[PDB]
């Protein structure tokens, strides 16, 4: 009989488990329990570069200052940036306010400024985008290369109407 | 193949007709055993088998 | 039964590059010593998988079979997992001070120091040695190679300067004289494909025509115009005598005078060739290859050059027998090699062995705990090429990155690591990569370099020089050894050297000539065979018998060797033997299979004399082929010739059957009592094979069976014919030495008297026939027979054209392998999964990893199908869906890996609705012609003519 606290029986299960590698199971060769062994240090796949400014505080402020957009303008009037900006980001800053979000009104953790107050270039959002400023987190495992650049037209976009 | 593709094409009406007059007509005559021993009914379906395959040699 | 509970695991932290679910490529390169490759690396969430072509401009040297089955050496559970000393299991800091102490002490007493390698084409890597070298008085760098190519060697050094190969241009060039050359086979790291195949096409009236000499039989033979079976004592001669025609001379050649016949001519017409023709030839005499030099500067052809000489292969075969003299005759101290192994490959290895018992702290490095590993000192684990980083130059002017794709299973330890630590540099083999790069790199670092994998390096022509080739020439013709009945050695495409010993899909892999598989052979003519009164046999189960016989040399003999008899294998009194099968450390009895044969290798010559005797016994093959010749179905592979082509219409070259209607004939094609189906918009796909370049087709296989899972079956279970193989390459002999004389015979019969007696002498081939290669997969038809008949209704038509295969409602009613006329459907027998009849690379865990997620593994009774690539273009369609784009020209052609990973332009998919792709220019063509048309079955592949002349 069927119970609901686990699986149900089945006929012959001839080809229902795995005899290849699916990537997140367990399994009990590998280095760790895991399924999903980490790449060696240093190499390059095709169609990625690796980021080549540092951490914070000696970097920051490099990056902010030379650093360019790599997009074209076909590119940027396409509304997939705004898209971008209604999943990732409103549960922080505002929609199309800065600041208010969802979460300083419900009151669960305080400390999200406007963007009036802080002057940001394009290239200081895509520095602090993927490594965070005391509060945010790597979102580098979430959007990928091409769509942080994508993030940071609809941001300044967004400073100009406040 | 082609034998029954320019016959099937061209003598749509013979080619098939053939198979009613031959089969369909007599099986729902001669079933009845009263019908098989009339003299009306093995003369219709004796002039229609004939006609048949008549037929089936043009 | 409950069903099991699947759980999922999450990263702790998950690194920026690593995406579940999307594959990443890597650029890197390979090189053995022995075959060398640019390619790339697909990898999963954290491993690599099937092996794919680094084509970003430097397109030069694609992957060969060897190379494609090389996967399974890193994922193989039988590795030296952690490295030993005095035969027990020891730290590297253990090795380290180890070695590092007998350095100080073979300084101080005055001692020899060498490190032997092979062919290690690495700026940096012999920068590092250098260094060695420099801090250390009294170190030796030693190069040996298995299979030696030092007489070619000599004879360019001595010309122009250096120790290098002649990167030959086969495709510019028109006349090719082989004698010996064997060009597309392991000749000077055979990859010459592309070029030879891209002068066999008749674009034009024009065709790079080929004339074949030797005593063995090869794939460059099968491929030649022309063939003339001669012996190394004629083929000496016969070089003489075509130097006398292109180069002026008046040098006393001894030659047979039917041989003469065609030597003439061919040098004639060579020299008439003036810059479009080519001299190659693999006789082992420097003075052969001096004149070889000669007149390929005399014909001063495009296809010569030493712009960009080959780096590959640098060894001496001067050298290394002063080095085995030396560690027996002198004091000999810490000696350390890597990738070197002379015991099983050297002839001279018990010689080897004595003087390794006179030498203090041996050190190997291999993957396995070889025969040398066994005797020596310190048995070193070294990492796989894919758990390595380094650099490689094949030609004078290329420079490229080796990337690692997985992090070191087992306890490793680099060569140039321990190098660099005894040396006192700190850091590591990457570290002093870094650093030496800038030396070669001018442009970005790393960014520019390893992303694409390549970087381009200028070069010049080497100077030439005075030199007496007329000298040359009487000590060649003088020159003379004539006796009795001799052998030569050679490679195979499945069996380079001992890399691949226990390599399960090279050892199931069939020879592209004989068609067998899992064991070692002798080549034997049929001319011999019936002197020596030996044989093969067809037998009741449908598999191969055949008798034993016994190789004696000079001073020694082997005592029991499996003969096969090809008919024109062998001129007339020589023996082919292949060289490479016989380990018997470090791997299990069923990979300890064949004959090893390098002890007959005496002086590091391929060429003995030998006694023939038969011996007593019967052996049985597990051979895959069964019939040798082609019954006179030119309906199967038609030929024609090139005149013919350019004159004649398409009707006396190409004809189509035809049937008879109201008392008129008609393309057979438009025959039809049923209906068509509408598929003339939505990718119909088709496939397009023609025969000109298909020279072997050999990793054509092996790329084909890397997605799609399909076991490996034993040397049993294949000696019953019972294989699991989806696509397959044919070999179709000929009687009386043409396919033409198979169809005058046939057409011109008799009533049922002679009937009986000519089709029973025409499956005997005769001697010299020609060779023909046909490659057969499932063509997917259109009224398909394997359709109709599944009562359970597995199989079904796509509106693109396939035949799909479920493998859910197969209950395995057996029908559907009997109606296909083709008949390529391979039924499943036992469970080839888990179980420990079959202990292959299927049922450990650590070896589990060469299988793909996205293509299931059956498991009994259910049978399976070369389909086209459905793993692939369902991920084409999603990839330009997902964009907004329409899928571009060459884009379906790059995915399927039945044609993305052949050599030669021979396989061809893509999409036929788009009018600009290269399927549609093919098939508006008129070679344009399917197989069995008569039946009426519409396939969807197409093959087009041979046009050999
Ligand atoms: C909640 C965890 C947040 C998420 C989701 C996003 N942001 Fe954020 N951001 C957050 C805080 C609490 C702060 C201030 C931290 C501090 O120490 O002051 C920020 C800051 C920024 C800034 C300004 C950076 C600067 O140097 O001034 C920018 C431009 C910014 N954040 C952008 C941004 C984007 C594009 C997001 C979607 C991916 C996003 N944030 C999400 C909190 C949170
Ligand atoms: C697992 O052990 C459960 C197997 C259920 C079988 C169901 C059979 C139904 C009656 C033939
Ligand atoms: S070739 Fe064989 S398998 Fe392919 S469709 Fe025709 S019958 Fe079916
Ligand atoms: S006819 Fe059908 S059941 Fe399987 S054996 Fe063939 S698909």
């Amino acid at each position: 009989c069927h119970n609901n606290s686990a699986p149900n029986y089945q006929y012959f299960p001839n080809m229902y488990e795995s005899v290849a590698y699916e990537p997140y199971t367990e399994a009990k060769i590998f280095k760790g329990g895991k399924e999903g062994q980490l790449p060696v240090e240093g190499t390059i796949n095709r169609g990625f570069e690796p980021y080549e400014y540092e951490n914070s505080t000696a970097g920051y402020e490099l990056a902010k200052a030379n650093l360019k957009s790599p997009l074209t303008e076909e590119e940027k009037n396409s509304g997939k940036g705004k898209e971008l900006f209604e999943i990732y980001c409103i549960s922080c800053h505002g929609a199309a306010g800065n600041g208010k979000g969802k979460l300083v009104e419900r009151e669960k953790f305080l400390g999200v400024p406007s963007y009036k107050d802080r002057e940001i270039t394009e290239g200081s959002i895509f520095h602090v985008e993927t490594y965070g400023l005391n509060a945010m987190g790597s979102h580098a495992n979430q959007l990928s290369a091409h769509e942080r650049w994508l993030v940071a037209d609809y941001v300044l976009k967004l400073k100009s109407q406040l | 193949v082609t034998y029954f593709v320019t016959r099937i094409q061209l003598y749509n009406l013979p080619f098939f007709g053939a198979v009613v007059m031959n089969f369909v007509f007599p099986l729902l005559i001669l079933i009845n055993t009263d019908f098989k021993r009339l003299n009306w009914v093995v003369v219709m379906a004796g002039i229609v088998i004939l006609l048949g395959h008549y037929v089936d040699f043009f | 039964c409950e069903g099991p509970v699947h759980k999922s695991i999450p990263y702790v932290l998950q690194p920026e590059q690593i995406i579940p679910g999307v594959a990443d490529y890597y650029a890197t390169t390979v090189f053995d010593g022995f075959d060398f490759a640019n390619l790339l690396v697909k990898t999963r969430e954290g491993r690599p998988i099937k092996i794919e072509n680094n084509t970003i401009a430097g397109a030069k040297f694609s992957a060969n079979a060897r190379i494609h089955a090389s996967i399974l050496g890193l994922y193989d559970s039988m590795r030296l997992k952690e490295p030993k000393l005095d035969g027990k299991n020891s730290s590297w800091s253990a090795v380290d001070l180890k070695i590092k102490s007998s350095l100080a002490d073979a300084k101080a007493k005055g001692g020899q120091v060498v490190l032997l390698t092979n062919t290690l084409a690495s700026p940096t890597t012999e920068k590092l040695i250098g260094e060695f070298i420099a801090k250390n008085p009294n170190a030796k760098h030693v190069v040996y190679d298995a299979v030696s190519s030092s007489d070619a060697l000599d004879a360019f050094e001595t010309v122009y300067g250096e120790r290098a190969l002649v990167d030959y241009d086969f495709s510019k060039a028109s006349l090719i004289v082989s004698v010996g050359a064997d060009f597309l086979g392991d000749w000077q790291g055979g990859g010459y494909d592309a070029g030879y195949a891209k002068g066999r096409i008749p674009q034009n009236g024009k065709m790079s025509r080929h004339f074949q000499f030797e005593s063995n039989m090869t794939l460059s033979g099968a491929a030649a115009d022309k063939r003339v079976p001669m012996t190394t004592a004629d083929q000496k001669q016969a070089l003489v005598q075509i130097y006398n025609i292109v180069v002026g001379a008046s040098v006393p050649v001894s030659l047979d005078a039917k041989f003469k016949a065609e030597v003439v001519k061919a040098a004639q017409q060579l020299k008439a060739a003036g810059t479009k023709g080519i001299l190659v030839s693999g006789i082992e005499d420097k003075n052969a290859q001096l004149l070889v030099l000669a007149i390929n500067q005399a014909l001063a052809s495009e296809a010569f050059s030493t712009a960009g000489t080959r780096q590959i292969r640098k060894g001496s075969n001067a050298v290394v027998a002063q080095l085995i003299k030396d560690m027996n005759a002198g004091s000999v101290h810490t000696l350390i090699m890597s990738g070197v192994n002379p015991v099983y490959t050297l002839a001279d290895s018990a010689s080897f062995v004595s003087g390794l018992k006179k030498v203090k702290t041996s050190v190997a490095f291999s993957l396995k705990e070889d025969e040398t590993a066994a005797v020596s000192t310190i048995a070193a684990a070294a990492p796989h090429y894919l758990e390595s980083w380094g650099d490689v130059e094949i030609t004078k002017g290329t420079y490229s990155l080796t990337q690692p794709t997985i992090r070191p299973i087992f306890d490793t330890k680099q060569f140039q690591d321990v190098l660099l630590s005894v040396n006192g540099t700190p850091g590591n083999f990457y570290d002093y990569l870094k650093a030496n790069s800038g030396a070669i790199i001018a442009g970005s670092s790393w960014n520019k370099v390893l992303h694409d994998g390549i970087f381009v390096v200028g070069s010049a022509a080497l100077a030439g020089g005075s030199y007496d080739f007329a000298g040359a020439a009487s000590l060649l013709s003088k020159a003379k050894s004539s006796g009795e009945l001799e052998l030569v050695l050679y490679t195979k495409t499945g069996m380079g050297d001992g890399q691949h010993a226990n390599n399960p899909w090279l050892q199931e892999f069939p020879d592209p000539i004989t068609r067998v598989s899992w064991d070692n052979y002798v080549t034997v003519s049929n001319a011999d065979a019936k002197k020596f009164n030996l044989s093969n046999e067809i037998v009741a189960n449908g598999g191969l018998n055949g008798s034993y016989a016994t190789i004696t040399t000079a001073d020694g003999n082997k005592l029991e060797n499996v003969p096969v008899i090809v008919q024109p294998g062998q001129a007339v009194g020589t023996v082919g033997l292949a060289v490479g099968y016989g380990r018997k450390a470090a791997l299990k009895e069923e990979m300890q299979v064949g004959i090893n044969a390098y002890a007959l290798y005496k002086n590091f010559n391929s060429v003995q004399s030998i006694t023939l005797a038969k011996a007593n016994g019967e052996h049985e093959f597990a051979c895959v082929q069964g019939q040798k010749t082609l019954m006179g179905r030119g309906d199967i592979i038609k030929e024609t010739t090139l005149e013919i082509f350019n004159t004649q219409d398409a009707k006396h070259w190409n004809e189509q059957p035809m049937v008879s209607l109201d008392h008129q004939e008609v393309e057979a094609t438009t025959v039809d009592l049923w209906e068509s189906f509408d598929r003339t918009t939505g990718h119909h796909f088709n496939l397009s094979i023609d025969l000109n370049a298909c020279t072997g087709c050999g990793a054509c296989v092996i790329a084909c069976h890397a997605e799609n899972n399909v076991p490996v079956v034993g040397k049993a279970e294949v000696r019953r014919s019972r294989d699991m193989h989806w696509l397959r390459i044919d070999r179709y002999y000929s009687s009386e030495s043409t396919f033409e004389g198979d169809n005058e015979r046939k057409e011109g019969i008799a009533g049922l008297s002679s009937s009986l007696s000519t089709f029973n002498e025409m499956e005997k081939p005769g001697d010299n026939p020609q060779v023909a290669f046909q490659p057969v997969m499932c063509q997917h038809c259109n009224h398909a027979p394997c359709e109709t008949v599944c009562p359970v209704a597995a199989t079904s038509h796509g509106r693109q054209g396939q035949n799909h295969m479920a493998y859910n409602r197969c209950v395995g009613t057996r029908y559907c392998a009997n109606n296909c006329p083709y008949k390529v459907r391979r039924f499943n027998w036992f469970l080839y999964n888990k179980n420990s009849e079959f202990d292959y690379h299927m049922n450990d865990d650590l070896g589990r990893m060469v299988l793909n997620p996205d293509v299931n593994v059956r498991s009994r009774g259910v049978m399976e199908k070369c389909s086209f690539c459905i793993q692939s273009t369902q991920a084409v369609i999603l990839e330009a869906k997902r964009q907004g784009r329409v899928v571009g020209k060459d884009e379906f052609n790059n995915a399927c890996a039945c044609s993305a990973a052949c050599s030669s332009g021979a396989m061809v998919f893509g999409d036929v609705n788009d009018k600009e792709s290269e399927v549609a220019k093919l098939a508006e063509s008129e070679r344009m012609y399917h197989l069995l048309e008569h039946v009426g079955t519409k396939p969807n592949v197409f093959y087009h003519v041979k046009v050999r002349n």
